């Protein structure tokens, strides 16, 4: 099984790993696009206190592809975390940060209790129809509970972003079941002799034949 | 004002190599000889 | 028409002229004497009833 190079990534490291977040009132809408999107790395890490997808299986998520992805990001309350799912109420999923019942997508989730949380209380996190984006500040503080400490909180709602395809060894001069690109086929791959133009890929036989 | 087109408007329709053959498709491609809008 | 080195150096437009229906007809740049049927005419509507 062959394709090309799997560079050209989607910056989900500047997701994730962001130095700072936005409230929950008004979360932070970053477009994902235009790339391979390895959706293995934040599934498989244990960095991440929850991982659930509602519209889709969490592991086939590099098999998939999606028109648009976007990453709705935010700071909540632990207690709080359970809200961010379809068909949910609360003071978030009600007044800050509504999903679709019908809602596609994964939601990933972790502390943030040694980043965000401050020893005076961090009150710059404010809160409170689907996405649309008075208001209370959270006490954030690193000697409270679980629930009571921030997470860092990332939905990702669900063609230009499609999940990476990894190769295999090329085996020469047996007979092999081949998958290129676009094409598969059983028979033996030799070094040709043709020169093809920089822009061709597959080379056809008279009897359209490749 | 309009030029003769001539015998271009030709473009490679994929992305397959073949040769020395005479290989018939259907495409968008500039008709022979049409007018072409000229502009300076 | 491609060439040995994968390139185009040559096109038949098929709906040039009746010698240019041959050639796409027979897949051929050239063709040898003779005749060849190569289409057919229909008389096309002008108005609607
Ligand atoms: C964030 O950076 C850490 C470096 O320790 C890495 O383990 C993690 O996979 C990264 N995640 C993303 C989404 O970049
Ligand atoms: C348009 O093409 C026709 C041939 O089909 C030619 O007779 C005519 O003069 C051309 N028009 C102009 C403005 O050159
Ligand atoms: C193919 O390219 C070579 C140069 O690498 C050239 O010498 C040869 O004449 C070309 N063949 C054709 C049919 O144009």
């Amino acid at each position: 099984v062959r394709f090309p190079n799997i560079t050209n990534l989607c910056p989900f490291g500047e997701v994730f790993n962001a130095t700072r977040f936005a409230s929950v009132y008004a979360w932070n809408r970053k477009r994902i696009s235009n790339c391979v999107a390895d959706y293995s790395v934040l599934y498989n890490s244990a960095s991440f206190s929850t991982f659930k997808c509602y519209g889709v299986s969490p592991t086939k998520l590099n098999d998939l592809c999606f028109t648009n992805v976007y990453a709705d990001s935010f700071v909540i309350r632990g207690d709080e975390v359970r809200q961010i799912a379809p068909g949910q109420t609360g003071k978030i999923a009600d007044y800050n940060y509504k999903l679709p019942d019908d809602f596609t997508g994964c939601v990933i989730a972790w502390n943030s209790n040694n980043l965000d949380s401050k020893v005076g209380g961090n009150y710059n996190y404010l809160y409170r129809k689907p996405f649309e984006r008075p208001l209370q500040s959270y006490g954030f503080q690193p000697t409270n509970g679980v629930g009571y400490q921030p997470y860092r909180v990332v939905v990702l709602s669900f063609a230009t972003v499609c999940g990476p395809k990894k190769s295999t060894n090329l085996v020469k001069n047996k007979c092999v079941n081949f998958n290129f690109n676009g094409l598969t086929g059983t028979g033996v791959l030799t070094e040709s002799n043709k020169k093809f133009l920089p822009f061709q890929q597959f080379g056809r036989d008279i009897a359209d034949t490749t | 004002a309009y030029t003769n087109s001539f015998t271009r408007g030709v473009y490679y329709p994929d992305k397959v190599f073949r040769s020395s053959v005479l290989h018939s498709t259907q495409d968008l491609f500039l008709p022979f000889f049409s007018n072409v809008t000229w502009f300076h | 028409k491609y060439n040995e080195n994968g390139t185009i150096t040559d096109a038949v437009d098929c709906a040039l002229d009746p010698l240019s229906e041959t050639k796409c007809t027979l897949k051929s740049f050239t063709v040898e004497k003779g005749i060849y049927q190569t289409s057919n005419f229909r008389v096309q509507p002008t108005e609607s009833i």
